[PDB]
């Protein structure tokens, strides 16, 4: 009979559009278990994300709102795409679960790290990643957790960026919220962050797509540091200053570091042949390597900077490179406390508007 | 320089 429907994928239960068929689970995001799915009518392969009960506390209800609201103002070629939002509850009463239909990939970065590429793949992967991120920074959006696999590929060589939960605008303003490896300095020790944080991020990512494995491992919050600075040697005292007087002493504390050459990061033993014509040379991504994984956030190049590296701009593009923002309505801005139930009526009217 | 328009999966 009715317009919804119930499969139990182990403990999870998802309840749907019937268009909606045959699920298997895949993943997840900060918030949500995820789905693929046949949608009948559309006849493709889609994603399911469910978010449950979101209202059920501040930090679900804000990144919830968050991902609500960027997935459905960003546009781009290389953000996943919405299709979908729903709740199967009939009232702001019955009210509990928020479900968002995507695209659905091949594959995300896992995966691709492992595979041996050549330059133009190489430089075309990333070029796609950082259209995608100037995107929302053209909107005043920080991403903050860009990593493997929040970075999704499809076997024509195109790429997309996924996962708004923890996206907002500048920092300070919880520290263990972003993936370990790919935390940039100033998240590690606490200063608070600009969009640059985001190329931290970056760097990570080409780099291990390069190195075969993780960039800076580290066991865990603090040791993270230590690989840091085993690599690129110790910040300057300018740097230091800027830290906290708490921080800064154990900083301060740490064996000094010089930190290794990018030609000795990065030797050529690990790059392919280099390509064709002039600017795909293992060098040249060194060069840009150089800048984009850099401790201190103020001597960092930015996404226009880094679509400009001749190792980037090689592909450069106006049409996908400077699209108009996305369009955020000055309503949401991505900070406000609100509460147990103001909360539960702004989701509710945003999946309503979106259903 | 073409961009590429395949990425082996396998």
């Amino acid at each position: 009979d009715n317009n919804f429907y119930s499969v139990e994928i182990g403990d999870s239960t998802f309840t749907v559009l019937k268009r909606y068929q045959n699920l298997k689970p895949i993943g997840s995001g900060a918030q949500g278990i995820v789905c693929a799915a046949y949608d009948a009518i559309l006849e493709r392969n889609v994603a399911i994300k469910k978010l449950s009960r979101p209202f059920q506390n501040q930090t679900h209800a804000k990144r919830a709102y968050r991902e609500l609201v960027l997935m459905k103002v960003v546009n781009h070629k290389n953000i996943i795409g919405l299709l979908n939002v729903f709740t199967p509850q009939k009232s702001l009463e019955e009210f509990q679960d928020v479900y968002i239909v995507m695209e659905l990939m091949d594959a995300n970065l896992s995966q691709v790290i492992q595979m041996e590429l050549d330059h133009e793949r190489m430089s075309y992967l990333l070029y796609q990643m950082l259209c995608g991120i100037k995107h929302l920074h053209s909107a005043g959006i920080i991403h903050r957790d860009l990593k493997p696999s929040n970075i999704v590929v499809k076997s024509d060589a195109t790429l997309k960026i996924l996962d708004f939960g923890l996206a907002r605008t500048a920092g300070t303003s919880t520290p263990y919220v972003v993936t370990r490896y790919y935390r940039a300095p100033e998240v590690i020790l606490g200063m608070g962050y600009k969009e640059n944080v985001d190329i931290w991020s970056v760097g990570c990512i080409m780099g291990e797509m390069i190195k075969g494995g993780v960039l800076f491992p580290g066991t865990d919050h603090i040791d993270q540091w230590n690989k840091v600075i085993e690599q690129l040697g110790t910040p300057s005292p300018e740097f230091m200053k800027k830290l906290q007087p708490t921080v800064r002493t154990y900083v301060e504390n740490r064996p000094k570091y010089a930190g290794y050459s990018f030609e000795k990061l990065f030797p050529d033993v690990l790059f392919p042949a280099d390509s064709e014509h002039n600017k795909l040379k293992a060098s040249q991504a060194r060069d840009l390597l150089s800048k984009m994984l850099v401790i201190d956030a103020s001597k960092r190049i930015s996404v226009d900077e880094a679509l400009q590296h001749p190792y980037i701009n090689v592909w450069y593009d106006p049409s996908e490179a400077e699209a108009p923002p996305p369009k955020i309505p000055d309503k949401q801005l991505d900070e406000r406390e609100h509460t147990i139930e103001e909360w539960k009526e702004l989701i509710y009217k945003e999946v309503m508007d979106l259903e | 320089p073409k961009r590429p328009t395949t990425l082996n999966l396998f």
